[PDB]
């Protein structure tokens, strides 16, 4: 096949990055994100990215999906910021929540110029890095309702 | 304002509303005309197929009859969903490596004929990956028209590693029609192709070891199944059950020199940077109706293991609703205001023309 005459000829381009960076400017949740070292957490709630209050950071509803932005100083420069972005998928989260969390993780990555390294964290499969962010890790029963309308 | 999501498969239209958990209209992507030489679309054409010759406007993921495709879209909007398209932003889908003119003409028709207020054309496999809750993985998407291998890392498809095989469900149906003649059955016409398609979907499976299965089929009738045709005749099928989808692993069954789906998957992974290959091998996501054969995931797991380094951790993800994964991924993404922010508006089309699709849709 010939990529150049095809519908993927513009994938991987500066143009693709520019369009997606612009789109990420339209999510209020990212304003002010990643400005200092620490952990910031949002939960997906009926397709919306909703902040989790700091007093609850580390507690996750098993029925829900979340985005966790870890901002830290890299070894290369103690006065600059680098990022790990984890999306945490509860054992009982619904498909809309997990899919939004994945898409919005990429969007936060775009917003932060591609710098975040992404980590998919399924409940019970959390990475060593995720476990290191927090007896701060607590799983809560229940969660918020799906954003999907069910087709009978 | 609710967006419409329309996944135009080569064989099936799946259409509905963003935010629903499933497409509300699913029907064959066919136009029927009198077999005796004015047209019917979709479910009604399938019903009246006794007196019609059926044609698919999409072949191998590319629209080849634009007049009939317009009939399909018109039917989707006005007869199935019963919506006024000018009131609904519309998400369409497409397989990768299609010629650029296909989406240019999709865009032109949506705006100039259907007057949609906004639209976007998304890559099918990318939607499926998001439907699975991932940003990294390699999707094997196989419908009626095309089998695609799409590796994606951190939300970006890797164009140099995307692969495409113009062998999928319709070719499998045609091959079953052919091999069924060995038993003395005659399936030839377009109406008969739809019967054999049903036989394929109901009775076919992927053998874990093809040669062993052929021996089992000859030793006794233990693998045979019966099927009642619409005229009442009952036929029996045996090794055709697994010889049909074996073609995915041995394309030479239909005369193609191409590598089988296990080898294309491996080849696509090998075109990716070495450091991400382990993540791709652990995240093979199956998508599409042609991935629905019983046994296919186990066979993939076996064949990729044989090709991959001996210690590679390999996992095949086979979502139960994978016939609708593309649609579901579109329903999710079209529910996000930021994704809709990238859509082409009617004004943008008026000023820029079809070329704008390449600058907005990735
Ligand atoms: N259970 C099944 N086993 C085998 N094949 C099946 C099964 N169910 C559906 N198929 C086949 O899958 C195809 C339709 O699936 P699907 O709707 O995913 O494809 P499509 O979107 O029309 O095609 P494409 O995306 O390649 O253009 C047909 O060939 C159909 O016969
Ligand atoms: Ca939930
Ligand atoms: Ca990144
Ligand atoms: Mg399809």
């Amino acid at each position: 096949y010939n990529i150049a005459d095809s519908n993927i000829a513009n994938l991987g381009t500066e143009l693709e990055k520019k369009v997606k960076l612009e789109a990420s400017q339209h999510e209020d949740a990212w304003k002010g994100a990643g400005k200092q070292v620490g952990v910031e957490i949002w939960r997906i709630q009926q397709f919306k990215v909703v902040p989790v209050p700091k007093k609850h950071h580390g507690s996750f509803y098993t029925g829900d999906s979340y985005i966790v932005l870890s901002t830290y100083h890299p070894k290369t420069n103690p006065d600059k910021l680098a990022y790990d972005v984890h999306f945490w998928l509860g054992a009982f989260t619904t498909q809309d929540e997990a899919g939004t969390a994945a898409y919005k993780t990429v969007e936060l990555d775009d917003y932060l110029g591609g710098l975040p390294v992404q980590y998919r964290e399924v409940q019970g499969y959390e990475s060593e890095r995720f476990l290191s962010l927090f007896g701060g890790l607590r799983i809560l029963d229940g969660g918020v309702e799906t954003g999907f309308h069910h087709v009978e | 304002t609710t967006a419409l999501v329309c996944d135009n498969g080569s064989g099936l239209v799946k259409a509905g509303f963003a935010g629903d958990d499933a497409p509300r209209a699913v029907f064959p992507s066919i136009v029927g005309r009198p077999r005796h030489q004015d047209s019917y679309v979709g479910d009604e054409a399938q019903s009246k197929r006794g007196i019609l010759t059926l044609k698919y406007p999409i072949e191998h993921g590319i629209i080849t009859n634009w007049d009939d495709m317009e009939k399909i879209w018109h039917h989707t909007f006005y007869n199935e969903l019963r919506v006024a398209p000018e009131e609904h932003p519309t998400l369409l889908t497409e397989g990768p490596l299609n010629p650029k003119a296909n989406r240019e003409k999709m865009t032109q028709i949506m705006f100039e004929t259907f007057n949609v207020p906004a639209m976007y054309v998304a890559i099918q496999a990318v939607l499926s990956l998001y439907a699975s809750g991932r940003t990294t993985g390699i999707v094997l998407d196989s419908g009626d028209g095309v089998t695609h291998n799409v590796p994606i890392y951190e939300g970006y498809a890797l164009p140099h590693a995307i692969m495409r095989l113009d062998l999928a469900g319709r070719d499998l149906t045609d091959y079953l029609m052919k091999i069924l003649t060995e038993r003395g059955y005659s399936f030839v016409t377009t109406a008969e192709r739809e019967i054999v398609r049903d036989i394929k979907e109901k009775l076919c499976y992927v053998a874990l070891d093809f040669e062993n299965e052929m021996a089992t089929a000859a030793s006794s009738s233990s693998l045979e199944k019966s099927y009642e045709l619409p005229d009442g005749q009952v036929i029996t099928i045996g090794n055709e059950r697994f010889r049909c989808p074996e073609t995915l692993f041995q394309p030479s069954f239909i005369g193609m020199e191409s590598a089988g789906i296990h080898e294309t998957t491996y080849n696509s992974i090998m075109k990716c940077d070495i450091d991400i290959r382990k993540d791709l091998y652990a995240n093979n996501v199956l998508s599409g109706g042609t991935t629905m054969y019983p046994g296919i995931a186990d066979r993939m797991q076996k064949e990729i293991t044989a090709l991959a380094p001996s210690t590679m951790k390999i996992k095949i993800i086979a979502p139960p609703e994978r016939k609708y994964s593309v649609w579901i991924g579109g329903s999710i993404l079209a529910s996000l205001s930021t994704f809709q922010q990238m859509w082409i508006s009617k004004q943008e089309y008026d000023e820029a023309g079809p070329s704008i699709v390449h600058r907005k849709c990735f």
